RNA sequence: UUGCCUCCUAAAAUGUAACGGAGGCGCCCAAAGGUUCCCUCAACCUGGACGGCAAUCAGGUGUUGAGUGUAAGUGCACAA
RNA sequence: ACACAUGCUACAAUGGCCGGUACAAAGGGCUGCGAUGCCGUGAGGUGGAGCGAAUCCUUUCAAAGCCGGUCUCAGUUCGGAUCGGGGUCUGCAACUCGACCCCGUGAAGUCGGAGUCGCUAGUAAUCGCAGAUCAGCAACGCUGCGGUGAAUACGUUCCCG
């Protein structure tokens, strides 16, 4: 790990609207970011005809 | 700020803010922000996280934008492109399909003007 | 478009037409000069000769077509280009 | 001493796992994850080097290392590019950063891409390694968006001990990784 | 055309003519020199956001077909 | 694939959008004009008061105007073409080919080369209204009606008749 040429890693926490906690290495100097959507929130992680269109009109 | 993958302009009263997503314009504005309760005289600097959570909550419930919407349009033009009917030739060869007329204006469709 | 309360247009002749041949199961191909009428769910299967002015078009309906006037299927002006 | 919490989840649930599914003779055949490269291709650094320093800061933000730099190690005509123009920058990840950053991108970025369908399977490649492509570097939470000059793309790949696309594709699946299905 | 360099002619040492057959040179490099240490190509196959036969990334096959400042030969993967 | 010609809407801040408010003239009406009320978001639907009309309906009729708020010079809260969905009405029938409404979409366009046109006062410029034809309308046309309202004319050398 050459010594200066690096950004540094510091320790962070990520929370969000959900609740979920995680606790992670980030370059932001901070050490906490906020985030609106995630593993727990995405709706493809949790999973979320012309005749009827037809009938729906005059039936 | 952020909200459905859009990123919202930096100052702008919300109605017009969103505005710049795919599915809304300003009637739907009217609407959302009249629902929700937040006021379209705010600007995006003073929006908080908690009003884009309800916001995106509202209007990925009772309405279409973006990314869907445009996968649906497209879908919908090349449904009639495929069962051949008259509105289908006419996006096929690049022309006016409402029955309007062809022999001088149309451009905007033809596109720029080629000359003979 | 032509308004809900007076229910979609099918003239009553191709109406008899495609009924007495769907009634005894057969398909076959209906020789039709109307252009106005629109297609219903009961037309689904059937093949038409609709009238394009000059002479009678095969069409053949599928569900994707559904909800659409017949004459859309049959092109009058022919155009090739310059 | 410490530990990531991807490294964690492997180490205890995802090899046992694999060990039922697969049920391998060695403890030792079981496959774990190498390395993580990413490789931003720029390409325009043939007519302008100033794009590359901008690269540079996306991945050593995005990473958290600095990136090298690669010539071109041919010279080609049509694309307007000689022998030693620097073309495209790669960062190698490995071991602790590696299982990190894997976890960010899984957890974070992703769930952030625009019209996001999931991942398609079908990108391993005959040995079980997995690449895949992405448009802007807007994802990422450690890049701000009011500082970007330009949306630029940049090829992730998950390099593996698996031998085979089933082996690969049951790891990653397993990771947590988000795969449509056909 | 006339000096110098390489091949062939040239008859398995060396040498060998013709207005015989092919090419080059009248420089370049302050590193493209010295040394220590490390590495292996070209091509082909599969996969990747622009990106295509061919740019950069990953994996596989590959004993030498690449590459050697500059012609050609003799060499060089043990690497020149 | 084109070229010409007359028009309309524009390219924005003397402006756009929301709210409040003031002033016309002329016209049109029988199987026609159709009100309050009710249902719609809105085209409109239900309904029929009252009128062959200085009376009733077209609202007591306008819009630009005035007061206020917001937008802050940007391809934008400019521009509305195009295209998708969803409707209403006319009509035996809106596919080729009607108008209108609603949601979304949001292109060219930054005052326009050579040239060229109209206009001498209630004129130009700009703002709405009505009518004829007509079941419906391609009406931005045409014929009228009024609102607000300029600049300049030294002068006959030159172009046109
Ligand atoms: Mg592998
Ligand atoms: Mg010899
Ligand atoms: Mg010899
Ligand atoms: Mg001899
Ligand atoms: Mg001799
Ligand atoms: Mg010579
Ligand atoms: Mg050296
Ligand atoms: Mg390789
Ligand atoms: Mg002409
Ligand atoms: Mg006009
Ligand atoms: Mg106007
Ligand atoms: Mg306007
Ligand atoms: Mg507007
Ligand atoms: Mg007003
Ligand atoms: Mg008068
Ligand atoms: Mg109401
Ligand atoms: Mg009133
Ligand atoms: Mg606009
Ligand atoms: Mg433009
Ligand atoms: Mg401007
Ligand atoms: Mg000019
Ligand atoms: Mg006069
Ligand atoms: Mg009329
Ligand atoms: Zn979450």
């Amino acid at each position: 790990m050459k010594t200066g040429i690096h950004p540094e890693y510091v320790d962070t926490t990520v929370q969000c609207g959900c609740g979920h906690s995680f606790t992670t290495r980030s370059t932001k100097q901070s050490g906490t970011i906020v985030v609106e959507v995630c593993s727990q929130c995405h709706p493809f992680y949790t999973g979320k005809g012309r005749v009827a269109r037809f009938e729906k009109r005059y039936g | 700020a952020r909200l459905v993958g859009v990123d919202l302009p930096r100052d702008k009263r919300m109605e017009i803010a969103l505005t710049y997503i795919y599915g809304i314009g300003r009637t739907r504005s009217n609407e959302i922000l009249a629902a929700t309760g937040i006021d379209k005289n705010m600007r995006t600097k003073d929006l908080t996280d908690d009003q884009v959570t309800v916001l995106r909550d509202y209007i990925e419930g009772n309405l279409k934008v973006e990314g869907d919407l445009r996968r649906e349009v497209q879908a919908d033009i090349r449904r009639k492109i495929e069962i051949g009917c008259y509105q289908g030739l006419r996006h096929r060869r690049g022309l006016p399909v409402r029955g309007q007329r062809t022999k001088t204006n149309a451009r905007t469709r033809k596109g720029p003007k080629r000359t003979i | 478009p032509r308004s809900l309360k007076k229910g979609p247009f099918v003239d009553d002749h191709l109406l008899k037409k495609v009924d007495v041949q769907n009634e005894k199961n057969t398909k076959q191909v209906i020789k039709t000069w109307s252009r106005r009428s629109t297609i219903i769910p009961d037309f689904i299967g059937h093949t038409f000769a609709v009238h394009d002015g000059r002479k009678h078009v095969p069409v053949f309906v599928t569900e994707a077509m559904v909800g659409h006037k017949l004459g859309e299927f049959a092109p009058t002006r022919t155009f090739k280009g310059h | 001493k410490a530990l990531p919490r991807l490294k964690q989840r492997y180490r205890e649930e995802i090899r046992e796992a694999l060990q039922q599914e697969f049920n391998y003779a060695n403890v030792m055949q079981i496959p774990g994850v190498v390395k993580v490269v990413v490789n931003m291709g720029v390409g325009d650094a043939a007519r302008d080097a100033k794009l590359i320093n901008g690269a540079i800061n996306d991945l050593a933000l995005i990473t958290g290392q600095k990136p090298e730099v690669r010539r071109a190690r041919k010279s080609i005509a049509q694309f307007k590019l000689r022998e030693g123009m620097p073309i495209g920058a790669r960062v190698t990840l490995r071991g602790d950063r590696m299982w990190e950053f894997l976890d960010r991108l899984i957890s974070i970025a992703l769930p952030r891409i625009r019209d996001f369908r999931g991942l398609s399977p079908k990108q391993f490649d005959g040995t079980g390694n997995y690449t895949f492509g992405l448009n802007e570097q807007s994802m990422f939470h450690e890049i701000d968006v009011d500082s970007i000059d330009r949306p630029r793309g940049m090829d992730i790949t998950v390099v593996t001990t698996a031998t085979n696309d089933a082996e690969g594709r049951a790891l990653l699946r397993a990771l947590g990784f988000p795969f449509k299905e056909n």
